[PDB]
């Protein structure tokens, strides 16, 4: 019924309610639940805390930045120094006790309890949070490929029987190279496929000390607490792009079209939902609105202008701008360059460069004067071009000299000629010019001395002279 | 006379040294719209 | 180097082939340094350096690192042209489809998926889902699914079934059809089909289907997935004096795509909420179709000037597109331009040019010359020698101007007249003199009016020049054959003024040797120019086999006839001088000059006419004064009679005798017969004096007043204006229309006061308004001829076809309109004119009638002949000589390469501005309609007759009582169908009636072999049919004007012709202009240029399909040598219009209107330009197949099938 993008626009933001702060807790609290489960997940992994650990090593040594570590800490180096002395000693105590006593006996299972409580009140940096991620998601996506590719090499239900212990274990392979139906000549020739496979699966379990279960388990609760956090990071997003709208609504005719300054600010309010902290107990729109303001603005500094303009000298020109109208204002008429410089406490020179550069390029296709048919466009010339004239003045002087050249010996004509890369692709210094001859470079000298001198003269330097 | 770059050049050099003869080539207009219509998404080629 | 031209779909590989690297970004230079920004929209590491053979860093500036990429920057270091043929290309984040091919009627994605244009942008603008693929599902394929209904059956069925949304889903759709499938399912329907409707849509399917298959395109291409970018220089950002810089549009849409495709990116690296998703896809959709094409989708971008930007489609079409304005025509170097002043002295084929002018214009043959005689040794002297204007660079400069020729252009060029060339001829000043003879053909005066002028440069230009435009060659309008250069103004008034009679003059009676007596006694004042007098003439004739026979003898004449006589040409006779000589006279002594002489003795004739005219015109003292305005005495005794019985009827209205309609009309009759009655009056009394002759008496001479001698001349003026000067203005009309019933009573001597001038106003006000409005409705028209006959070239000399159309002359009533001799004049007969009443073959076969045949065929009163017409031609592409004639501006047959399409309609839209029973003969009665055909033979009255006193063949003598152009021309050409349109009788048989039907009524016809055929009949038709009569076919059932498509399905070719012919020739013939029929015929034929198949016969034709007739008649004809069945075809008339945008090339189709359409239909079609025509040629800078290029071109096609073979 609409062609209009942000009318179809407001009717789908319209479909949903406006939250209120008992909603806007719930959802942070959703937010900081997956989250928690995914940093429990990534917890239960023998290479997640040596990292952490040899971070703070480093970061002890005062050697490496105090923040890029940790971010903050969670309350029901003063205090770091102790809670990360605290977490190396627990881990000390768990590999103690994480296979000498047995993975199954409730001591193993008490200190991954425990360690997993205490990282529990930890704020990393998402930095390397993505990376730890990151590196649980590849050996993830390896596990799957290889899986995949085992399945598309013998091709059911068998291997699913055998996949909950033995998808791994060479007993699988034995049992099948004992089994002798009918389809499983082909399939033993597919089993030695799954050898190539299966010797490229023990060294990342090796690495990981999980097996099959344990990391399938670790990647299904990452994956819940993803996402469930995702889910309540678009609930958030649903519900205040309302107030993006809002914010976004005052910077209309500024270069950028209504449609992009609501984009910019809808990616200014992930950001800030991503980085929201419902315990300080100030409502959501008074953070998410700083985020959508930079979001916005930035934009518009960068992408509201043929020639982009750095972002800082941009807020120089709005600056100067606002400092002009005030003046003016004050005094009844348009501030001086010099007058604008004391009052910023800025050099003039900085004042006229900057008073220089703001102007916007103007198009070709307006009308020129009070005609319609006319544009600017055909009023502009090719500067660039050569003019015939010039081209034949060239060739010309080419054959010029051509001729003078030719009324010399062979020897300095042709020493000219390299000299000056007269029909020839190069120019050439003294040393190339003498190696031809075999002569030395002082005898090429003298020898385009001797023909500058012979062509000066005025009985074979007239043609020449109506050039200049 | 118009829009042809290299035979406007080679007609005012023939004219100076007395050969009234020209050598047509494509005008650039041609190749203007080419690229325009190209850039429109649509394959336009002068086949041979 | 080429020979075709091939559009087509551009697939992203191919756009990837173009492209020399990727956009990533919207940067266009730095705001400091204003140097190119890497991978920016002038990035010249993908576009080509700024500098010749420099890179960005400077490392490499010079010439011998050529072609060496610099590792730094990665610029080639090369020529910087190549930034205006480098392309560049956009990795879209999403496909997004193509306006042209979506939003372009007929929606072709529509027609290729069978879905409505409605839902197809639902699924485009992420409203609603549609099914791509189905799987084991009862869902089906191209359904639509709302977002709720998409979510209950994901969660029935889940994984089996693929929903989508946006341009990604229509082309997994267009992807998964098969083309041939379709057309094979379609091609079954239509055979088991019914309807009409739904064979139309399926055959339009089907013909989509089958050009998709045929031209290896694939219906995926259709939605864009890389965007190409075009050249920097093409959209260039440049900077103005001051600091300014000037920006192209497209600079402005590239950075929104740009931007709003790296937004999507990001989004979908953040794993974004799906609705900010829809959202920038919907933005990116947007920016691309305003990029491609603005306005079409809605609302259109504007920028900072509250103006729409302007797109590509905007740059290649319009007015103002590159087609019309760069590519058919252009601003041109070797020109000028100066105000005109008139050159009496001059000759026909000279024309005075300033010398600086020329100096400027002829500057490069200045140096050739300066250089060749050794006066400059190098071109820098030269120019400094032609700056400081030195007397040798006089002569250098008259040296190359000798016999090269000049072109001369008025604006407007309505006629080939309007360019010609001359001789120069140095002048001192600024201003072109301008032959007076050719002002005419150049419709200039000398008011302020201003000329380009052209140089020549080659050889071939030169004779071009010399020998086909030179102003000697050009004295024939090629609209009619009548001479153009014939005297007007001056010289008709010396020649008139001369050659007059007085009565009892100075010198009468007196007896002269020759006309050099005459001479001799007007120059010693012994006799007056009008003295009758007895003259020795030596007369000689030319005959018509070549015999000159010379008598002397003594004729009664006046000594300034006699005097005119001595520059008259050998070969005419002195009855031609023998009279006073008007514009007619000196009109005709010109045409019988060129037609008994040749050229050249019709130029020197027209030169020493205009000498003679000008100089007896300044000897004469002609002069306008206020006692040359008599006012007859009658005039006021008229008025007061017609005002006395106006108040008569006024005192009768008042007594209710007549209404106030009935008195309005008496009043204006009353006021009309008075205007007629005061303005005989006056006439009378300016045209005649009394005079006192030798005897004594008083003798009747007619006046030598100067207004009446300016009006009688021809020279300037009419009856109409004397009667405004001397007269009654009369009555004039209302801004409406309607006419005031008080006219104006004064005229321009008296004075008019302030109401009757208001009233004239009224009108002048209109006059003007209509001449402008006019204007520009002529030029649309002239437009539309030209572009629908451009192709029409004389190519053969004889196509050997026997077919030809019937010519008798033009009878309106008891009087002949036109003579047969006019029609036949210059046409090729096509059988033999027999002699009346004997098998004698008076014309044979293939023999062109000039003048010599035409007073043949009059004296032996031949009515009706056969001649051969364009119409009937069987020439494959264009006509041949023979079924054209003689070309009118030449007055021989038409030669090889002729562009006669573009004379016709030249001809026809030049006098645009111009448009706005009793018998009386003794002969026989012959019925076949009433005519009256004289003892001789000759029918001379053609008379109606509706449904008598002589039966047929019975003699009647003499007294018996047997008993809005413009629009219309245009309406004419366009083939437009009348409002009311006349009921014809389809088919043949009895007319019987049927069932009334409510709302509209019903008739049957029964045919020869019995068959009913129904027509459909409104309520409000007066029928002329009755029950139990055989009506023929063509035969009126309900009165009205005729339609010419039911004139060409049920009575002809010649027919339909004959019609269009006859409209257009009465609305012009109605203001006296001249235009021969075969203009007409040039463009008939263009009309019928299409047939629909009816039997599809074993050729590759489906029925129901509009196609060329050349192309089935070949066809046809390659089938019947090889013993097959051939097509049978029905011929379709179409407007100038469509006709022209129905032609088989595509470049004319699209420069001449509706870029986006034809663009859209050859890209989905892909089709091929042969360059044929004369504007495909005129676009790609080559040799037109018209004239001088002919042979060329037919070069070209020989070694074509040679090489073939
Ligand atoms: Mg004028
Ligand atoms: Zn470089
Ligand atoms: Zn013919």
């Amino acid at each position: 019924r609409t062609t209009d993008p942000v009318r179809m626009y407001m009717r789908e933001m319209g479909t949903v309610e406006l939250l209120t702060r008992e909603g806007e807790i719930d959802i942070a609290k959703r937010i900081e639940d997956g989250i928690n489960q995914v940093q429990s997940a990534i917890a239960e992994y023998p290479g997640t805390i040596p990292y952490i650990l040899e971070q703070f090593d480093r970061v002890q040594a005062e050697e490496l930045r105090l923040t890029d570590l940790i971010s903050g800490f969670v309350d029901p180096p003063e205090l770091a120094r102790e809670k990360f002395n605290e977490l190396r000693g627990k881990f000390q105590n768990l590999q103690l006790a994480v296979n000498e006593f047995g993975r199954d006996s409730h001591q193993a299972s008490e200190a991954s309890d425990l360690v997993l409580d205490i990282f529990r009140e930890f704020r990393l940096t998402p930095k390397q949070f993505d990376h730890l991620v990151e590196t649980l998601r590849t050996s993830m996506d390896r596990v799957r490929t290889q899986e995949r590719l085992v399945m598309k090499a013998v091709v059911k239900k068998s291997f699913i029987a055998l996949f909950t212990g033995n998808e791994s274990n060479e007993e699988w392979l034995d049992k099948v190279l004992a089994s002798d139906k009918p389809y499983v000549a082909k399939v033993r020739e597919q089993e030695e496929e799954i050898r190539r496979s299966i010797q490229k699966l023990q060294m990342i379990e090796q690495e990981t000390s999980l097996s099959v279960e344990r990391i399938k388990d670790i990647s299904h609760r990452m994956s819940i607490g993803e996402a469930k956090a995702r889910r309540a990071k678009k609930e958030m997003v649903e519900a205040n792009l309302r107030l993006v709208i809002s914010i976004a609504k005052k910077y209309t005719n500024r270069g950028l079209q209504f449609l992009d300054l609501i984009q910019e600010g809808n990616i200014g309010l992930m950001k800030a939902v991503d980085k929201f902290e419902y315990r300080r107990g100030y409502k959501f729109s008074t953070y998410a609105t700083w985020w959508i303001r930079q979001a916005i603005t930035r934009s518009i500094a960068d992408q509201a202008r043929t020639i982009r303009i750095p972002v800082h000298m941009i807020e120089t020109i709005n600056k100067l701008n606002r400092i002009s109208r005030q003046m003016l204002q004050e005094m009844g008429r348009e501030p001086l360059p010099e007058e604008l410089a004391e009052r910023m406490q800025m050099p003039e020179d900085k004042i006229r460069k900057v008073l220089k550069i703001a102007k916007e390029p103007i198009s070709m296709e307006t009308p020129i004067g009070d005609d319609e048919d006319s544009h600017l466009g055909d009023f502009i010339e090719d500067t660039t071009l050569e003019l015939p004239l010039d081209s034949a003045t060239a060739t010309s002087l080419k054959a010029a000299t051509r001729d003078v050249l030719a009324g010399l010996t062979p020897r300095e004509a042709k020493v000219l000629r390299m000299r000056f890369g007269i029909d020839m692709n190069t120019d050439h210094t003294l040393e190339e010019v003498g190696k031809q001859f075999d002569v030395t470079r002082e005898r090429i000298r003298q020898i385009e001395a001797k023909a500058l001198r012979k062509l000066r003269h005025p009985s074979r330097s007239e043609v020449l002279r109506s050039f200049l | 006379k118009s829009d042809d770059v290299n035979g406007r050049t080679k007609m005012y050099k023939n004219i100076v040294d007395g050969n009234h003869a020209m050598e047509p080539g494509m005008p650039e207009s041609f190749n203007v719209l080419l690229k325009e219509i190209r850039s429109l998404g649509i394959n336009i080629e002068l086949e041979d | 180097e080429f020979d075709a031209i091939k559009i087509g779909l551009a697939s992203p590989d191919m756009i990837r082939s173009w492209s020399f690297g990727e956009v990533k970004k919207p940067e266009t230079i730095n705001y400091r340094t204003f140097k190119p920004e890497r991978d920016g929209l002038f990035c010249a590491r993908i576009f080509g350096p700024v500098k010749d053979y420099e890179c960005l860093c400077g490392k490499y500036k010079r010439l011998k690192h050529r072609g060496v990429i610099c590792e730094k920057c990665g610029v080639e270091v090369t020529q910087t042209k190549v930034r205006r043929d480098r392309m560049g290309h956009i990795e879209l984040a999403s496909p997004v489809a193509h306006i042209w091919f979506l939003k372009s009627l007929p929606s072709r994605i529509g027609l290729l998926m069978d879905m409505p244009l409605r839902d197809i942008e639902r699924v485009l603008y992420f409203e609603m889902y549609v099914v791509t693929e189905p799987g084991m599902t009862d869902l089906e394929r191209g359904q639509m699914l709302t977002e709720e209904e998409y979510l209950d059956r994901l969660e029935e069925w889940g994984d089996e079934f693929t929903a989508k949304m946006g341009a990604e889903a229509i082309k997994d759709l267009l992807a998964s059809m098969d083309l041939p499938a379709e057309a094979e399912q379609m091609r079954e329907e239509l055979d088991t089909t019914n309807s009409e409707t739904k064979r139309k849509k399926l055959t339009k399917r089907l013909k989509l289907v089958e050009a998709f298959v045929a031209s290896g395109n694939k219906p995926e291409w259709m939605i864009l997935t890389v965007l190409p970018v075009l050249p920097p220089d093409l959209r260039p950002l440049v900077p103005l004096d001051g600091g300014r810089f000037a920006t192209s549009d497209l600079n402005d849409l590239y950075r929104r795509v740009i931007n709003r495709n790296n937004r999507l990116k990001r989004l979908l690296e953040l794993a974004a909420p799906d609705i900010i998703v829809r959202n920038e896809k919907r933005m990116l959709q947007e920016s691309v179709d305003a990029l491609l094409d603005n306005g079409r989708r809605g609302r259109a971008i504007t920028g900072s000037n509250k103006r729409p930007l302007k797109s590509l489609a905007d740059m290649i079409k319009g007015k103002q597109g590159r087609f019309r304005q760069n590519l058919l025509g252009k601003r041109v170097d070797y020109s000028g331009r100066s105000v005109i002043t008139v050159g009496p002295y001059l000759r026909l084929h000279q024309c005075g040019l300033p010398k600086k002018m020329a100096l400027e214009l002829f500057k490069p043959f200045i140096y050739s010359k300066l250089e060749t005689r050794g006066l400059a040794t190098t071109i820098k002297a030269a120019k400094k020698m032609v700056e400081r204007e030195e007397a040798v660079v006089w002569d250098i400069l008259d040296e190359v101007i000798r016999e090269h020729p000049v072109l001369l252009n008025r604006a407007p060029t309505l006629h080939r007249l309007g360019i010609q060339a001359f001789e120069p001829v140095l002048i001192e000043g600024k201003a072109i003199q301008l032959h007076p003879l050719v002002c005419a053909a150049y419709n200039a005066d000398f008011d302020g009016d201003q000329m380009a002028v052209h140089v020549p440069l080659t050889l071939e230009a030169q004779l071009e020049a010399r020998t086909l435009m030179m102003s000697t060659n050009n004295i024939l309008s090629p609209a009619s054959g009548d001479p153009i250069i014939v005297p007007s103004q001056d010289v008709v008034l010396g020649l008139y003024y001369m050659t007059r009679e007085k009565i009892n003059a100075k010198g009468e009676g007196m007896y002269l040797t020759g006309p050099a007596e005459a001479e001799k006694a007007y120059r010693t004042k012994t006799a007056e120019l009008h003295a009758r007098v007895k003259v020795r003439i030596t007369e000689t004739i030319k005959h018509e086999n070549g015999k000159l026979t010379t008598e002397t003898k003594m004729i009664d004449t006046t000594v300034g006839r006699a005097m005119l006589w001595q520059i008259v040409p050998k070969g005419l006779p002195y009855s031609l001088v023998n009279q006073k000589l008007g514009k007619k006279q000196i009109s005709n002594l010109l045409n019988e000059a060129y037609r008994k002489l040749g050229l050249k003795d019709t130029v020197i004739f027209a030169d020493q006419i205009m000498y003679t005219g000008f100089a007896y015109a300044a000897l004469s003292g002609v002069s306008v004064g206020i006692d040359d305005m008599v006012v007859p005495a009658a005039k006021y005794t008229e008025i007061a009679e017609a005002e006395e019985e106006v108040r008569e009827i006024q005192e009768q209205f008042q007594s209710g005798l007549v209404t106030a309609g009935e008195r309005y009309n008496k009043v204006i009759d009353i006021w009309a017969s008075t205007n007629d009655r005061v303005a005989k009056a006056m006439m009378e009394n300016l045209s005649s004096e009394q005079v006192i002759n030798r005897q004594g008496e008083q003798e009747k001479q007619e006046s030598f007043n100067s207004i009446y001698m300016m009006a009688d001349s021809g020279a300037r003026g009419s009856a109409a204006q004397i009667r405004q000067l001397a007269g009654m203005r009369g009555l004039m009309a209302r801004p409406d229309g309607s006419i005031i019933e008080t006219p104006i009573t004064a005229n321009f001597k008296e004075g008019l006061n302030v109401l009757q001038y208001f009233i004239s106003t009224h009108g002048a006000r209109k006059g003007l308004a209509d001449t402008a409005l006019k204007t520009a409705n002529s030029g649309y028209l002239t437009r539309r001829l030209v572009d629908v006959a451009q192709d029409v070239v004389v190519t053969e000399h004889d196509c050997g076809t026997l077919e030809g159309v019937v010519m008798t002359p033009h009878i309106e009533g008891g009087d002949v309109k036109v003579a047969l001799t006019e029609l036949a004049l210059g046409r090729v007969v096509s059988e033999d004119i027999l002699k009346p009443g004997t098998d004698e073959v008076l014309i044979p076969r293939n023999t062109l009638l000039d003048e010599k045949w035409c007073k043949v065929i009059n004296d032996n009163s031949v009515d009706q002949i056969k001649v051969r017409s364009v119409v009937t031609c069987d020439s494959d592409f264009g006509c041949c000589a023979q079924c054209y004639g003689r070309d009118l501006a030449r007055g021989h047959l038409v030669n090889q390469g002729e562009a006669v399409g573009v004379i016709a309609a030249q001809s026809i839209g030049e006098p645009g501005t111009q448009l706005t029973i009793q018998a009386k003969n003794n002969g026989s009665v012959k019925l076949h309609e009433l005519t009256i055909i004289d003892e001789f033979g000759r029918t001379k009255e053609k008379h109606k007759l509706p449904y008598l006193s002589k039966a047929d063949g019975d003699a009647v003598a003499a007294g018996e009582t047997v008993a809005g152009g413009l629009p219309r021309v245009a309406d004419l050409f366009e083939a437009r169908k009348p409002k009311e349109p006349a009921i014809l009788a389809e088919h043949s048989g009895t007319v019987s009636f049927g069932k009334e039907t409510k709302g509209k009524r019903r008739l049957i016809i029964t045919r020869d072999s019995g068959d009913t055929y129904e027509e459909m009949i409104p309520k409000h038709r007066q029928l002329n049919v009755f029950e139990g009569e055989r009506i023929e076919r063509g035969d009126v059932i309900a009165d009205g004007p005729e339609s010419p498509h039911d004139i060409l399905r049920l009575r002809g070719i010649h027919a339909v012709t004959t019609y269009i012919a006859n409209e257009v020739q009465e609305v012009y013939r109605l203001q006296g202009v001249k235009i021969n029929d075969k203009h007409i015929e040039t463009i008939v034929r263009q009309m019928l240029r299409k047939c629909t198949i009816t039997f599809a016969g074993d050729s590759e034709f489906l029925p129901g399909e509009t196609v060329e007739y050349s192309q089935v008649k070949i066809a046809n004809r390659k089938l019947v040598e090889e013993g097959k069945e051939p097509a049978r075809f029905e011929r379709e008339l179409l407007g100038i219009t469509k006709a022209s945008l129905a032609t088989e090339s595509f470049i004319s189709a699209a420069s001449f209107q509706e870029t986006t359409r034809v663009l859209t239909e050859a890209a989905v079609s892909g089709k091929r330009d042969d360059l044929r025509g004369l504007k495909e040629n005129v676009i790609v800078g080559r040799l037109i197949p018209a004239g001088t290029g002919f042979a060329y071109h037919q070069d070209r096609q020989a070694k074509r099938a040679q090489e073939q073979q």
